[PDB]
């Protein structure tokens, strides 16, 4: 590891100076060296991790699906070959893409996931390792595509089941789990009745929680609660 | 597509 | 160099993609294997390789911005100390914008300027010879401080000269030149009065000019005097 | 900051 020389409390520093100077790049890879000092992560840090990668992840998605919409509109009857170039670099962004999915991956393995035995850490990482096997999944098309998202299905079903046991149907990872659960349901799984059911379902049990809510968690909750409305939306 | 956070 | 198997032409269409993609990163990385080479560029590949580095550096830029205004707080009466990490992160993405800059003027000078005697190529390789300058300007403290200004100074001088002598007052290679060596003067070199001049008899001649033009070269040069006029609203 | 290109 690039980072094994600096100080945790330094690598944390500057994810947050890279945060503010909008370098997600960096910011990833300072994460990356905190959770490898070993230590497990606070609240805020685990946010941090979650942060970075999304915003790293989230880049490469953006870019695989333009260079897969102009690979596909290559392929269709009547276009002007142009040669292997469009597949290549779709090729090249993909792997690029399962590499840093697989960091992520290999991060929770070892040994963030294990080590984690409250409700909201656990969760946390579960939900992290459902998306980020969703992810590989968007791309996979070989003899594991399957495999792949069972192991997006089982992450997000073993956090399913601490959240429902452990957390309040307002608790924002709650939320978070339940809302993208429902998107890999309707966009991975080819389950729309699923994906609008657990939605549904989620939104409605934390409505009748908000009561108990100060006016800080009630923003929190109903922030994701109106995302889960937004799917709906889309989706009916 | 679809939110997710 | 790593694209030094790939085609010329496979290196050009995979900048495009990289466009659309909104990976500049790979965009520059492209057009430095194309110029390398060695064959001189066209109009739309000068552009392809301006357009790369220009993203590149701008997020160099900001960035950059974002942790100096970030340590000189963090060096004001008052502040609490944190330690070396700011200015450690600043020195970072200084020195990774500082080596972009390196890479764009050892194009330019290996040997992109030396075979450009067309004025459009000339001047428009000058010019960026001003622009990598002054960006190293901007970050530049030490005993070449003023070296890098009189570089950057000298690259658009012998532009401008080029410029006047065999491009009309209207053609956007020379108004956007002008454009950026006012901003020179005003930034780099304390001459606002410059600055503000050049802005005042560029957009003064290509005005006088508009008239010999047709509708699409109108559009083009009227887009960039909108720009000389919005910096001179902003300095005046 | 001011306009270049
Ligand atoms: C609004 C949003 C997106 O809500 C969710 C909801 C559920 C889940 Cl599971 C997730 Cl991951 C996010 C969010 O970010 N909430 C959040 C919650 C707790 C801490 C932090 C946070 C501490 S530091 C930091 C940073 N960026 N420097 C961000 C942020
Ligand atoms: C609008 C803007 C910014 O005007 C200027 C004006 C002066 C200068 Cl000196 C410069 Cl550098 C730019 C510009 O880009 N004009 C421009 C002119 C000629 C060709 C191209 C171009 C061919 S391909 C391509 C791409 N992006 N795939 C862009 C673009």
């Amino acid at each position: 590891g690039a980072m094994g020389s600096m100080e945790r409390a330094s690598l944390i520093q500057k994810a947050k100076l890279a945060e503010q100077a909008e370098r997600y790049e960096d910011m990833a890879a300072f994460m990356k060296g905190a959770v490898e000092k070993g230590e497990e992560l606070s609240c805020e840090e685990r946010n941090l991790l979650s942060v970075a990668y999304k915003n790293v992840v989230g880049g490469q998605r953006a870019a695989w699906r333009v260079l897969s919409s102009i690979e596909q509109k290559s392929n269709e009857e009547g276009s002007e070959e142009k040669g292997p170039e469009v597949r290549e670099y779709r090729e090249k962004v993909e792997t690029e893409l399962q590499g840093v999915c697989d960091t992520v991956l290999g991060l929770l393995d070892s040994h963030l996931i294990k080590e984690a035995g409250d409700a909201e850490s656990r969760v946390f990482y579960l939900k992290m390792k459902g998306d980020y096997y969703r992810y590989l999944a968007e791309v996979a098309t070989g003899d594991d595509k399957k495999r792949i998202i069972d192991s997006a299905r089982s992450a997000y079903q073993e956090a399913m089941d601490i959240s429902k046991k452990e957390m309040p149907p307002t608790n924002p990872i709650r939320l978070g789990l339940a809302l993208n659960f429902s998107v890999f349901h309707y966009e991975i799984a080819n389950s729309p009745e699923e994906a609008i059911s657990l939605a549904k379902t989620t939104f409605d049990e934390a409505m009748a929680d908000l009561h108990t809510l100060s006016e800080d968690s009630y923003k929190d909750s109903t922030l994701i609660m109106q995302l889960l409305r937004d799917n709906l939306t889309l989706w009916t | 597509f679809p939110a997710t956070v």
